[PDB]
């Protein structure tokens, strides 16, 4: 599931890595749905929030079953997610910043 | 003396080197003015410190470039001391005459040299450029430097030259020094006293003058009105006083606009204070159809002064249509404002929408003022140089004149004033249009070379330099491949250079190549304008180069 969702994550990674502040260019005249934002904003938030409790599943789960999930792997994928999301360049997001941190905090 | 020593130690082993590198900054760096203003004006002294840890050629010749602003920055009541030091500093500029006994000389008493009152005015007339493209250097570049204490000093420097300076050196650069401080005064720590500087030109400048900078101020202060504390509050009811009684023709007859727009703002109580001025304001403003008067303030570009604009046209329009009653020309302005916003600033282009929404479709039957053609007419180059006159003023005062003018560029006005003059040279004599009974009357006056008449009609100093471009004519493949290829500016340029190939005749073309040879549209506008001596020559050489591009950009690889 999990690697599942990051890679579905990196299929919407056009999101979180919009840019630092809407420019004298950009516009926002919009067909002003908060539709497919909510959409895709439920979507990133729910998926970095399975992120979030599966692996807090894995934390919670007996320590035995650990190093058998983790590889580098984990390391990439998230590291994708994490660098889109934290950005340094663009517009942060608070619920992303929330998940991705927590990540870290895993 | 070690001090330096030490410095430039630690800047080692060739500190040797590291000294004849100094020496050479101290040159026409701050270090020649500064002694000067601290010590004395001594060229001995001069040679003294040159001898301080060594390196002295450069005293005779790099006496004027830079050293004139560099002491001109220390400008800031007992300093009259340093006041008459600095103007000393300032009648001593010549080398040989810092060679002679003026060199210990010119430091004399308050009643200094008197031939100086017009020579000196020379002097000064003359590297006001220098010290000109020193502060715009110091303002406009990059500056890494950042360190508006530059900005500070070289302000209070040009307030102390407004406190000296000749109509001819003032008007020198005028307008360039208007949009150094201008800029200025857009930065936020400068206002403090930009606008003392500001009121301080009002005092005294001229009556033609107060035009072309006061509505910048006016917008300014109208438009950012929240962020003003007292103290701004009450400078600025100074100014506004200085504007009631020292110049009050021009707010109420040759600038009015400003006017209208501050009494429709009311907070600031202009009736409260002279109940006076606004009956002449009010009479004026509902007596001449305020509509082409909008429309020539929508012909300052910039930002400020086009918001201005909007709000208040927006306003007349609304109270005019309560009541119930030229009015095209609003609609077009608009459609530039927005079509140059159609890139930049949406808020900008929206505030032409809603001035657009209050008008609207209309009737198109109402004749629309949507021009035929411009000027591409020509003038006998070849035949009839009394043509060829009209050529060159023609190409001068089209749009030379207000590059000349709104360009924000240090080094192009240097080109400007070159090859202007030298263009000049025919009516090189001030006089001519100056106090005479001369027959000048010279045409294409603008308001901008009338403004620019004296400062330009022999306030002439060569800069003429150009070299080492003629092998490389990009031309005959060199040039069609290139602009087939990307890139297309550069492109235009090497095209354009085809005058540095094998145009440039001494007469005219010479001096109009050289002109924008510092380079960027303008290349296109001026490109249509060479070949035309080949193709009557009946050269094949040239003919070619300029002909390989101009026939195969006819389809010069296209679906790139």
């Amino acid at each position: 599931c999990f690697l599942f969702i990051c890679d579905l994550i990196r299929i919407y990674h056009h999101v979180l890595k919009v840019p630092i502040h809407e420019s004298n260019m950009n516009l926002h005249v919009e067909p002003q749905i908060f539709q497919y934002e909510l959409i895709d904003y439920l979507i990133i938030s729910y998926s970095f929030d399975l992120l979030e409790g599966i692996l807090r599943v894995l934390q919670s789960h007996p320590k035995q079953t650990y190093m058998e999930f983790f590889d580098e792997n984990i390391l990439k994928s998230f590291e994708f997610v994490y660098k889109l999301a934290l950005t340094i360049s663009y517009k942060p997001m608070v619920n992303v910043i929330f998940s991705a941190v927590e990540v870290v905090n895993i | 003396l070690s001090e330096i020593a030490k410095i430039m130690c630690d800047g080692t082993s060739l500190i040797n080197q590291m000294k004849v590198n100094l020496l050479k900054k101290n040159s026409r760096q701050i270090f020649a003015v500064a002694l000067v203003k601290h010590g004395l004006f001594s060229l001995d002294i001069l040679e003294t410190l040159f001898l301080n840890r060594a390196y002295i050629t450069a005293y005779l010749p790099d006496y004027k470039t830079l050293a004139e602003i560099t002491k001109l920055y220390k400008n800031s009541s007992d300093s009259e001391n340093a006041n008459m030091i600095l103007c000393s500093l300032r009648f001593l500029i010549t080398n040989f005459e810092k060679d002679k006994r003026h060199g210990s000389k010119y430091k004399n008493i308050n009643n200094w040299t008197d031939d100086q009152e017009q020579a000196f005015q020379k002097k000064l007339q003359d590297n006001i450029l220098g010290i000109f493209q020193v502060f715009s250097s110091d303002i406009h570049d990059v500056e890494g430097r950042t360190t508006y204490y530059e900005k500070l000093r070289v302000i209070n420097g040009i307030s102390f030259l407004i406190i000296y300076a000749p109509k001819k050196s003032i008007i020198s650069a005028l307008a360039q020094i208007s949009i150094c401080l201008q800029t200025g005064l857009g930065l936020k720590e400068v206002r403090y006293e930009a606008f003392r500087c500001w009121h301080l030109l009002v005092r005294h400048l001229n009556d033609e003058e107060l035009s072309t900078v006061i509505d910048s101020l006016i917008a300014f202060i109208l438009q950012k009105w929240s962020e003003f504390n007292g103290k701004l509050r009450n400078i600025v009811y100074s100014i506004l006083d200085t504007l009631i009684k020292e110049k009050s023709d021009l707010i109420l007859k040759l600038k009015p606009y400003t006017t209208l727009a501050l009494v429709g703002k009311p907070e600031l109580g202009i009736l409260a204070r002279d109940g006076q001025f606004a009956r002449m304001v009010n009479k004026i403003r509902s007596t001449t159809d305020l509509i082409p008067i909008f429309a020539n303030n929508l012909k300052s570009s910039n930002k400020y002064v086009i918001n201005q604009n909007l709000d208040d046209i927006e306003v007349y329009l609304r109270r005019k249509q309560t009541e119930r009653s030229d009015i095209t020309l609003v609609l077009g302005a608009l459609l530039d404002t927005s079509h140059k916003f159609r890139n930049l600033d949406k808020d900008l282009c929206e505030k032409c929408a809603k001035c657009i929404s209050m008008i609207g479709v209309l009737d198109v039957t109402k004749h629309e003022f949507k021009r035929t053609t411009y000027s591409e007419n020509e003038v006998y180059d070849l035949n009839d140089s009394v043509q060829t006159i009209k050529f060159l003023i023609w190409v001068i005062n089209d749009i030379l004149v207000p590059a000349f003018w709104q360009s924000e560029n240090p080094s192009k006005q240097l080109f400007v004033a070159l090859v202007i003059q030298e263009s000049l040279k025919y009516c090189g004599l001030s006089s001519e249009s100056w106090d005479m009974n001369h027959k000048e009357l010279y045409p294409n006056e603008a308001k901008l070379w009338e403004k620019f008449n004296s400062v330009s009609k022999t306030t002439i100093y060569p800069l003429l330099s150009s070299l080492y471009l003629a092998q490389s004519w990009k031309e005959y493949v060199p040039l069609k491949y290139p602009s087939n290829n990307f890139e297309g500016y550069k492109i235009w340029v090497k095209r354009f250079t085809l005058d540095l190939l094998k145009t440039g005749t001494t007469e005219n073309h010479p001096l109009h190549v050289f002109s924008s040879l510092i380079r960027g549209s303008l290349s296109n506008f001026l490109l249509p304008y060479i070949s035309l001596d080949i193709i009557i020559k009946a050269p094949y050489a040239d003919i070619l180069n300029g002909i390989i591009i101009e026939f195969d950009s006819i389809f010069t690889c296209n679906l790139e």
